[PDB]
């Protein structure tokens, strides 16, 4: 009785499945990004003291743009910017959403969440993979020409490693979407592991997980956001 | 005999492959980010802020590996291909 | 219910954890960076009052 | 069931990331991004502000 | 033949596997992060203070995945995913 | 005996194989790789920026073989060559 | 065949992975600290006394790695799990 | 119970043999090598150029056991030796 | 078909493991706490007699790792745990 | 149960495990051995010339157990002894 | 089926894991003691002969291990216990 | 079914692993003992005649123990012990 995959909420729509559960957690994820964005827009100033939301995004900000100046300049790839502080953002408040306490007993002695990380969906990951692949694929095209950029990317650094070349371009996209798959739905489990101990057990190793687990959507937002940023500057280097 | 109960053996030990082979090697990567880093931080002790944006960076490629591995196992033993 | 239970006392730990380990040092770093904010500003208020003062001074020489 | 198969679900998640990424790209970037050059122009004026009323007052008696 | 007995010896090895994997991750990792911590020591001592901090960390980084594979380990012999 | 089942055992084994090996060797890899870019920044704080650009040209590769090993995984679990 | 059989034999290579695992992560561990302690002592006699104490935390956290597996390794051989 | 099935099963265990250890090799040997042209380039900054001749060359070398394996694990597993 | 016989061979393949495992341990944390001797006795001969006390302490760690298993071998192939 | 079946097997399994241990040598030696090359040829670009006479050697040290290895994987799987 | 088959089997398969494990050990650690030799005679000609004492000892221990498996392996493989 | 088919199994499975595992250990010895001695050329171009005498003693210890495993896993293919 551990119950992986099965998505609740689940319906039919166009002859297309969709997930219930991992659509209203994207959702909710969604609202609470755009009403601290919102909240920013209603109090950024200049002329004063910043409040917390302020110095949040702005931090945001000044990360991600000394990244993108480090790998690429600002001047050439300004969108990859808000691109990248969206992802982070939205990858960040996804997976700490789940530190919540919204576990209970599904009726059947098997663990149910009100609420899942949507990183633990394949979907959630492959659309923003797919997503980021697409954009610095055609930011390549459009640096380096149509056909100019698919001989760049096949030639790589050395002509003769030109299997391996392509084998990496398609390893970018799918190494970013497993690996925050793999780091968050590996919590999914872990927790419905330890609904398996009685409360006065389970207590403790939930909270030392969901401890670590903070820590890990942290470290794997940040890991998402700076990728995106390298593999942009890697496409769009003449 | 049942087949299913080979083949759940069969994706058992396959599990049990990929996850010690996972643990091995992040186990193995993640002690060498964090002896460089350790060290670089021991040279020159006030390069200990800007050595932690690496260290976490080797630290995302170095377990994405044992991660993704955590999952497929997680397919081969709660969602096995091929199960009869 | 015991799963609820259990989970909530792990959440009631982790949000003790946070509040007093956590809390603390990002408050603190939040409150440092709105106080060389406001330094800042009241750094350039002070210099514009300071190049008056020079205008002024100009003035009178 | 595998749940390596994507889903109808990639699309919707999809818009509602476009539509998080509207938002950002106006709405806290650019404003975030002039609040940032408008500090920096700040500092700049203030040390400029200090050096003129430092050449200033040593004109004054020069003068 | 009861399929459940094959199906239990895959988990037993399916779980000895793991644990296998994840003792040297976590051995092999945690005797790096020491390397650099007695060489970080060695070097200079007044730093012994900040150079626990990574450490900490890299150690925290290793045994966390050990202690997930025992997780699993116990869901292996235990809880058998796939137990008929 | 169902010989698909043996078949499909064998794959899964085979599968467990492949993702043990291509996990241990990408884990170590970029962490030999993560301790040499650390290493770099703590010397040679402006050459972060260059630093990069070898590194990561590593991790293509040490990435590359790993995924195609999984890719194999897959081919192996999904389409089971030989399957009856 | 009898099902304790097959349990057993399961239950003993499982054990005899969780041994191998261990000792190789033991052994490379205890041996990393020991190259670092004994390059310490080398390069600083009077360092000494206070490398030791680094080292006993790191000998600390390997001989745990491996004293844990002992333990589950006595609990495959003697009180299998799920030996019917 | 049919001998083309443990024929096949076998060279399936024998493939992801195969893949596994060239999957090792490629990783750990390309994250050495990537460790040295990282230093290298580290130190000296107008080196990198002259460091790409023998760096692949090194990956030449270590890439090249790993298909030559691939090579043979499709050998193994699409026409497999000895299958009657 | 004797249970004893499958008894058997799961305790020689357990102790065949657990003796690998050991003997490789061994060996590595013994070469490496020898390069750290070797080296330091090279940069300071006089160093020579006052490295070998530190040295025991690694190597009778490692040592010890090793001869745990050792007496666990004889434990699986001569009093074979759970055997009928 | 044709005892060729099982014998070629066994065999498939035996060729699978020297090309792995093969790949897992040969890999990792070369990808150490260039490691050194590229080192020396960073530290003096000149003494490039004379490196490549110890790297040949090396490399001919370690490609031939590789090869070695391989001849026999032949003999396993293309002639198996006691084929029967 | 004789009984004493599947035991030779095992013991079989358990001597070359204990084979296997010895050469890894062996190989890796004499491979590391010579590099400690061969840089401690590079750095210090003079002391070539001193650096022969530990290194006849870090060889000694390393071989030691070897060999032992050895002994075992002929027990297993010409005492085999446990037969019938 | 034939014993001797299982017995050939077994031993070509455990042949399979002494070579692997001698394989490993030259294939990484090999490269060990070629770094240093790559690196002590490029530092020391006069060594070059004197670094020889070390190294050759390392490979020979180094590849000694592959050889004879090499000759331990004929015995387990042409004469395997306990055939019958």
């Amino acid at each position: 009785a551990i119950h992986v995959g099965h998505h609740t909420l689940v319906f039919e729509l166009f002859g297309m499945t969709f997930n219930g559960d991992t659509i209203l957690a994207t959702a909710v994820t969604a609202v609470i990004v755009i009403a601290l964005a919102f909240y920013l827009r209603a109090k950024v100033t200049s002329t004063g003291v910043p409040s917390g939301v302020q110095l949040f995004w702005e931090a945001l900000t000044i990360q991600m743009r000394q990244q993108i100046e480090g790998s690429i300049g600002m001047k050439i790839a300004p969108f990859v910017l808000p691109l990248s502080v969206t992802i982070f953002v939205f990858i960040l408040i996804s997976n700490w959403l789940a530190v919540l306490p919204l576990q209970y007993g599904g009726a059947d002695g098997a663990a149910a969440e009100l609420y899942k990380a949507p990183a633990s969906d394949i979907n959630f990951v492959l659309a923003l993979a797919l997503f980021v692949f697409v954009c610095y694929h055609a930011a390549g095209i459009w640096r380096r020409g149509i056909v100019g950029h698919p001989i760049k990317v096949v030639k790589g650094h050395v002509a003769f490693l030109a299997p391996i070349n392509i084998v990496e371009e398609l390893a970018k996209p799918i190494s970013l979407a497993l690996r925050l798959f793999g780091n968050i739905f590996a919590g999914g489990i872990l927790v419905a592991l330890i609904a398996m101990f009685p409360w006065y057990i389970q207590w403790f190793p939930n909270a030392v997980w969901k401890t670590f687990d903070l820590f890990v959507g942290l470290i794997q937002a940040f890991i998402f956001s700076l990728l995106t940023i390298l593999y942009f500057s890697q496409s769009m280097e003449l | 005999l049942d087949p299913n109960a080979i083949i759940t053996a069969g994706a058992l030990i396959g599990g049990g492959l990929i996850m010690g082979g996972g643990a091995i090697g992040a186990g193995i990567g993640d002690g060498i980010a964090g002896n460089a880093l350790i060290s670089g931080i021991a040279r020159q002790p006030e390069a200990q802020g800007r050595l932690f944006t690496p260290f976490f960076i080797t630290v995302g490629l170095v377990e994405a590996a044992y991660f993704i591995n955590l999952a497929f196992m997680a397919l081969f033993v709660f969602a096995t291909p091929g199960l009869q | 219910m015991s799963i609820f239970i259990g989970q909530l006392i792990g959440f009631a730990v982790i949000a003790f954890i946070i509040v007093k380990w956590v809390v603390p040092p990002v408050r603190t770093l939040m409150r440092n960076q709105q106080e060389a904010v406001r330094a800042a500003l009241a750094e350039s208020a002070e210099a514009a009052k300071k190049l008056a003062d020079a205008d002024a001074m100009h003035a009178k020489a | 069931s595998n749940f390596l198969i994507p889903n109808g679900t990639f699309f919707a998640v999809l818009i509602i990331f476009l539509i998080v990424l509207g938002v950002i790209s106006k709405w806290v970037v650019p404003p975030i991004s002039k609040v940032l050059a408008e500090r920096e122009a700040m500092l700049a004026k203030t040390a400029a502000d200090n050096r003129k009323s430092a050449e200033q007052v040593a004109a004054a008696q020069a003068d």
